[PDB]
């Protein structure tokens, strides 16, 4: 559902796994920034937003 | 650092750009780029039902 | 030579699903009963 550029990847598994925050801070926020319509947005801040 | 070696203090400008970090909506604070960006976080403390004696 | 852009709106409120009034027409009543009735040696009571 939540797209990348030309992706189209399920909201549930992004392609930064893991670490998304920590390996690039801004592009994860310009990920999240243009997904705000997209109803799967809360799930995609949940994945973009952990890891151990 | 950077040096000039040519003109005064007053020509020059430090303007920090940052970015890394969402801030706020707040209308004391400019928009950096016209159509806007935006985000979404959850506000805790919802509002909920009790009785009072 | 600089301009700003100025900008508002109006929405519903947070919480407008808990705290709200209801605009209605009504017309049209039907009432509802409910009666005991005894005799005999029954008693009871009847919902009509
Ligand atoms: C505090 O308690 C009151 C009373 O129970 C809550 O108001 C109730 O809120 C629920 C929402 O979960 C309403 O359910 C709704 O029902 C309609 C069908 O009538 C349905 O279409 C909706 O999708 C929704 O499920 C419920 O009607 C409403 N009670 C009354 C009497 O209107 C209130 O939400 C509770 N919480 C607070 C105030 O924080
Ligand atoms: C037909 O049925 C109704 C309900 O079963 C009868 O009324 C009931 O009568 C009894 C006996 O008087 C009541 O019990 C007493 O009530 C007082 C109230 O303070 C309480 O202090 C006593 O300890 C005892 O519980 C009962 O409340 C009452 N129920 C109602 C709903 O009124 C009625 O007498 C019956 N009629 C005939 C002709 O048998």
């Amino acid at each position: 559902m939540c797209v990348l550029a030309n992706a189209t990847f399920p909201c549930f598994q992004p392609p930064c796994v893991p670490c998304c925050y920590e390996n690039n801070a801004e592009a994860t926020l310009r990920m999240l920034e243009d997904n705000v319509d997209r109803p799967g947005y809360y799930d995609l801040l949940q994945a973009a937003l952990t890891c151990r | 650092d950077m040096t000039i070696n040519t003109c005064l203090i007053e020509q020059c400008h430090v303007s920090v750009t940052d970015h890394k970090k969402w801030q706020f909506n707040s209308p004391f604070v400019p928009r950096a780029d016209e159509p806007a960006r935006k985000g979404k976080v959850h506000i805790p403390f919802p509002l909920d039902n009790i009785t009072c004696r | 030579e600089n301009t700003q852009l100025s900008e508002a709106y109006v929405d519903r409120s947070d919480v407008c699903r808990h705290d709200h009034a209801s605009a209605y027409k009504a017309h049209t009543a039907s009432l509802k009963a409910k009666v005991r009735v005894m005799y005999g040696n029954v008693n009871q009571t009847v919902d009509v």
